[PDB]
């Protein structure tokens, strides 16, 4: 389920075709507002523990916006996930 | 105003930090705090305290003279 959620959020890179239309809200907002140069979600697993989150690369004046959006998406999924996005994930 | 991201240039400093939910809010409140206040007290008494005892001394004297001079007084008028 964590990976399914992570797929929904996706990843992004400034060489992706089509940005504004991307499914992931993080991805599309990042592409339209140039908040990012890249970002990716991840689920590192180790025995009985692991790292679950995201890493991103950006300009000095966009870290605050990138975090706001990244965090809005986790929250949104926690409390508000819809059905078709889960299917896509 | 000024915004984070445009303040100034800093190179080479690492800051390590903990989550509040991971640490104590009062660790050695007394063990380390008391000593600390004693130390800040020592560091400043010589500059803060003296002018005030100077006022204190003038405060007690000044009122003392006032009472003895006027009221208490009527000293000698002897005939």
């Amino acid at each position: 389920a964590l990976q399914v959620a992570n797929a929904i959020i996706g990843h992004y890179d400034c060489t992706y075709g089509g940005g504004a239309h991307l499914s992931s809200p993080l991805a599309s907002i990042a592409a339209t507002n140039k908040l990012c140069q890249s970002f990716q979600t991840f689920n590192i697993c180790y025995a009985d523990t692991g790292l679950l989150g995201a890493h991103f690369v950006c300009d000095h004046m966009s870290i605050d916006d990138m975090m706001f959006v990244l965090q809005g998406q986790w929250m949104r999924l926690c409390t508000s996930a819809t059905e078709s996005e889960v299917l896509r994930g | 105003g000024r915004q984070f991201g445009h303040l100034t240039r800093v190179r080479h400093v690492i800051t390590y930090s903990l989550s509040p939910f991971e640490q104590r809010a009062f660790p050695h409140y007394f063990s380390k705090g008391i000593p600390n206040v004693l130390r800040r007290t020592r560091a400043c008494i010589l500059r803060v305290a003296p002018p005030f005892v100077a006022f204190y001394l003038v405060y007690t004297w000044g009122t003392q003279e006032f009472e003895k001079s006027k009221r208490k007084n009527p000293a000698a008028y002897e005939n």
